[PDB]
């Protein structure tokens, strides 16, 4: 099951 | 980029017996770039229905693949896996050993 | 024991024309049970393991939207890391990105994972404690500041002790016939003459899983590592696992010799010895 958020680098 | 060049493994699935169908597979690990040719031959000819695992790492952030098709081995039949990738100055070919 | 799941990402600029190439794969333990390829027709999460495909359409659609959007992230993720590194558009570029989580013999949380590399090396990494991170170089301390300054470690604690461990545990139910089945390695040795005086000892491990396994050599009960050579661990294809070691002898001493195998799935180590 992905995670659902976002983190761009 | 950092660069690693293809480790290679060519082996059956099963212990090769003469008359018996088995699988060919050609194991590439730890290289670096993804973008790599890998072929496999019968009698130093390309295989067309080879099918290949998706791309994954391991740990240290290198690729590998296995790539692999039916086949029968007779006693005459000779196979290889020939790889090329960035590092190499020209195609890597490895001869199947039955006994490795 | 362990238990794992983890989700492997690896995203490649095209110079030459079009989007990156996206690959996402899912694996619990040894088994790989989800991908993506930009590259498809599907533009869908596909099973690779059967019994993920007991799961019904509202989870295949919920990860179809988040595979497609960590697609874009890494694109995105690509032009950020060009411009940190004051990089040339001409040349292709990799970002990778692993994340998961590991449940313990007591079936809780152990471990947590989110981790990336550029261009094959270590760029930044959530810390054991899942609370700070490792950056590589003054690129990835950027990236770090950001992360810092908006609380991502602890968004992601949530999903690693949560989420990541719940999901695991249906999985391991769901697939268990499986997942939850060890396959003990398959053990004969060889014998082959290299010379009048001199023979090959080669102790076979197959068909095994999960992956993970110690083969050794011992002379009359000691460790010999001298006059060994071994393969890595190779897939065979069905989802198992292949090993072997070898040992050179003098020819008519083979007896001397014992190749030890330890393995999740023997509850005791096994002994082998050219007797036959
Ligand atoms: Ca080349």
């Amino acid at each position: 099951y992905l995670q659902p958020r976002t983190f761009l680098l | 980029m950092i660069q690693r060049t293809p480790k290679i493994q060519v082996y059956s699935r099963h212990p090769a017996e003469n008359g018996k169908s088995n699988f060919l597979n050609c194991y590439v690990s730890g290289f670096h770039p993804s973008d790599i040719e890998v072929d496999l031959l019968k009698n130093g000819e390309r295989i067309e229905k080879v099918e290949h695992s998706d791309l994954s790492f391991s740990k240290d952030w290198s690729f590998y693949l296995l790539y692999y098709t039916e086949f029968t081995p007779t006693e005459k039949d000779e196979y290889a896996c020939r790889v090329n990738h960035v590092t190499l100055s020209q195609p890597k070919i490895v001869k199947w050993d039955r006994d490795m | 024991g362990s238990h794992s799941m983890r989700y492997f990402f690896t995203s490649v600029s095209r110079p030459g024309r079009g989007e990156p190439r996206f690959i996402a794969v899912g694996y619990v333990d040894d088994t790989q049970f989800v991908r993506f390829d930009s590259d498809a027709a599907s533009q869908r999460m596909e099973p690779r393991a059967p019994w993920i495909e007991q799961e019904g359409p509202e989870y295949w659609d919920g990860e179809t939207r988040k595979v497609k959007a960590h697609s874009q992230t890494h694109r995105v993720d690509l032009g950020t890391l060009r411009g940190y590194y004051n990089q040339s558009e001409a040349g292709s570029h990799t970002v990778q990105r692993m994340y998961g989580c590991d449940v313990g013999s007591d079936w809780r949380f152990l471990r947590g994972y989110h981790q990336y590399a550029y261009d094959g090396k270590d760029y930044i990494a959530l810390k054991e404690d899942l609370r700070s991170w490792t950056a590589a170089d003054m690129a990835a301390q950027t990236t770090k500041h950001k992360w810092e300054a908006a609380h991502v470690a602890e968004q992601l604690r949530a999903y690693l002790e949560g989420t990541c461990v719940e999901w695991l545990r249906r999985y391991l139910e769901n697939g268990k016939e499986t997942l939850q089945r060890t396959d003990a390695p398959k053990t004969h040795m060889t014998h082959h003459a290299v010379s009048d005086h001199e023979a090959t000892l080669r102790c076979w491990a197959l068909s095994f899983y999960p992956a993970e396994i110690t083969l050794t050599w011992q002379r009359d009960g000691e460790d010999q590592t001298q006059d060994t050579e071994l393969v890595e661990t190779r897939p065979a294809g069905d989802g198992t696992f292949q090993k072997w070691a070898a040992v050179v002898v003098p020819s008519g001493q083979e007896q001397r010799y014992t190749c030890h195998v330890q393995h999740e799935g023997l509850p005791k180590p096994l002994t082998l010895r050219w007797e036959p």
